[PDB]
């Protein structure tokens, strides 16, 4: 689904054009909500859009059996990428974008802000057209993608440390040369009813992620009318094993065991500030 | 006949590079083999540095990318580009029709209508594209400095990049950001494609390799007047090496490692 397009007259110099676009995976229980605010600006004769990337990307966590006795095991959702993408001899540029600088505070925000002739700031915390990003990702960390150029940008959302009681912290590849990894293990019952108690787990690991992202695409006004951008949201699951060996509990976590990838294509019509979807992509890896 | 598709993305925080691979299927009843046609795509950074020692800008004088394998289960069948080519854009593309019938393009416009495509783009402003090796087991190409356009210069001028020093930093002794191309500035966006056959039922699994990485000059600029210096293949072969493992008769694509 797709919202009409809607116009803001800034004043006799700038336009706002705003359409927000939905596609969806029922089969991953992903859900991209893009938000394409174009900016029609008399003074500057490059199209810029700020595209805000939301919706939310469920963990792929399911409970244990409380039954499993002597193993068990859990997936969890121990990292979100998000990415924009434009083309390689398109004439669209990814100019700008939020957040930038690595963070793991449990809140990410930042505000984005368009200033006529063409300027774009990007400032900490919640100009002719503003724009914000607000997501937790407690225990998480998010990390700008080393391979952001100028048609790609990306990030990493990663589980970073995660405390169980008072222990920890505990990562994707903690090892103690006893317990293994200790993640989510209770106590050193059955299998199944070891692991700690859900409500302790972050939230990213055993819910949902709700990314918010921005873009900021410049397409230059000679040359071609209509361009295509790619938008890629996808979860690593890692599965994470208790068994009893004998003697003690041991935890094993092994890192994107499942992988799930849903990209949707949109064609971006830059003259008339609409955009249409051209496909969906759903892959999927499982070791 | 139909297409299963997946893709494979990993990065080397080591070598600041990105492998995100398509890989499809081509899965044909009127065919004798199996075809797994993938796409290299992701990002090799430049890595472009200045340091004191005396200044040096390092840089990518070559961007490499190549697929190999060494078991005797799987041959390679094309690749593109197949050919040398010098233009900014390179934009390619592979057709197949039902019965086993590839044919490749170098171009996308006016390539003509198959029952599966798969198409190829990138920029090289520059730098130019070789195919340094084919053979039924591999290909290799080479994306090496060619000719810049200055305020006109080979990518052997010794004094390639240099400048009468802008200030005491070590980059203030060589030409700013919007005198250097993409390739330099940025890195280089790959788009490259090769088939895998496999002959039906000969082995399930098969193994190959994906490389991507660079080779490094080093300018050498200071004031005694300016001299420049240039070392040619200073770092040389700063690449990252995928292993994948191909489950024909799943039609899975895994890795294996990353060194």
């Amino acid at each position: 689904k797709i919202t009409p397009v809607s116009v803001k007259k800034v004043d006799d110099k700038v336009t706002l054009y705003k359409t927000t676009a939905t596609a969806d995976s029922d089969k991953f229980k992903i859900s991209q909500i893009l938000t394409f605010n174009f900016i029609k600006d008399k003074s500057y004769d490059k199209d810029t859009l700020v595209l805000k990337a939301a919706g939310n990307i469920n963990s792929g966590y399911e409970k244990p059996n409380p039954n499993d006795y002597d193993f068990s095991k859990l997936y969890w959702g121990a990292k979100y990428n998000v990415s924009i993408s434009s083309q390689s001899n398109d004439s669209v540029n990814v100019v700008d974008y939020a957040p930038k600088n690595q963070n793991e505070e449990f809140q990410v925000q930042n505000t984005l802000g368009y200033t006529f002739g063409g300027d774009i700031s990007i400032s900490n915390g919640l100009t002719a057209f503003s724009e914000t990003i607000n997501y937790k990702q407690e225990s998480y960390r998010t990390t700008l993608s080393r391979c952001t150029n100028y048609k790609n940008v990306g990030w990493g959302v990663e589980a970073h440390k995660i405390m169980n009681n008072g222990w920890g912290p505990y990562g994707r590849d903690s090892f103690h040369p006893t317990y293994g990894n200790e993640l989510f293990l209770a106590g050193r019952a059955y299998a199944g009813q070891n692991f700690i108690a859900q409500h302790q787990m972050p939230l990213l690991s055993r819910s949902n992620f709700n990314p918010e992202f921005l873009s900021v695409l410049s397409h230059r006004q000679d040359g071609a009318k209509k361009s295509k951008i790619t938008v890629t949201y996808q979860r690593e699951m890692d599965l994470y094993q208790i068994r009893w060996n004998g003697f003690y509990w041991a935890g094993a976590n092994y890192k994107n065991f499942k992988t799930r990838t849903f990209k949707s294509t949109y064609e971006i019509d830059w003259e008339n500030h609409k955009v249409k979807l051209l496909d969906t992509k759903e892959t999927e890896n499982n070791k | 006949a139909e297409i299963i598709k997946r893709t494979q993305d990993i990065t080397s925080k080591r070598l600041a590079i990105c492998q995100n691979i398509q890989f499809d299927f081509v899965k044909d009843k009127k065919y004798n083999k199996d075809a797994l046609v993938v796409k290299m795509q992701g990002f090799i950074s430049s890595r472009t540095t200045y340091s004191d020692l005396i200044k040096r800008m390092i840089w990518p004088f070559q961007y490499n990318i190549s697929l190999k394998t060494k078991d005797s289960n799987v041959d390679l069948i094309n690749y593109l580009p197949k050919n040398k080519i010098d233009s900014a854009d390179v934009s390619q593309k592979l057709g197949y029709n039902i019965g086993g019938n590839f044919q490749s393009a170098p171009s996308i416009g006016g390539s003509g209508s198959f029952n599966y495509s798969k198409t190829i783009s990138y920029n090289q402003k520059n730098y130019v594209t070789e195919v340094e090796s084919q053979n039924s087991k591999g290909v290799k190409w080479g994306v090496k400095a060619n000719s810049f356009v200055t305020p006109q210069v080979s990518a052997y001028d010794q004094y390639l990049f240099a400048q009468d020093p802008t200030g005491p930093a070590a980059r203030d002794y060589f030409v700013p950001d919007n005198q250097l191309p993409p390739l330099i500035q940025s890195g280089f966006n790959p788009s490259f494609i090769t088939t895998l056959s496999h002959e039906k039922g000969k082995g399930d699994k098969s193994e190959f390799e994906i490389t991507y990485g660079r080779n490094m000059d080093a300018t050498y600029a200071y004031v005694t007047r300016l001299a420049v210096d240039r070392k040619h293949d200073a770092f040389k072969n700063r690449n990252v090496t995928v292993k994948y493992e191909v489950n024909w008769k799943t039609h899975e694509v895994k890795i294996k490692s990353i060194t």
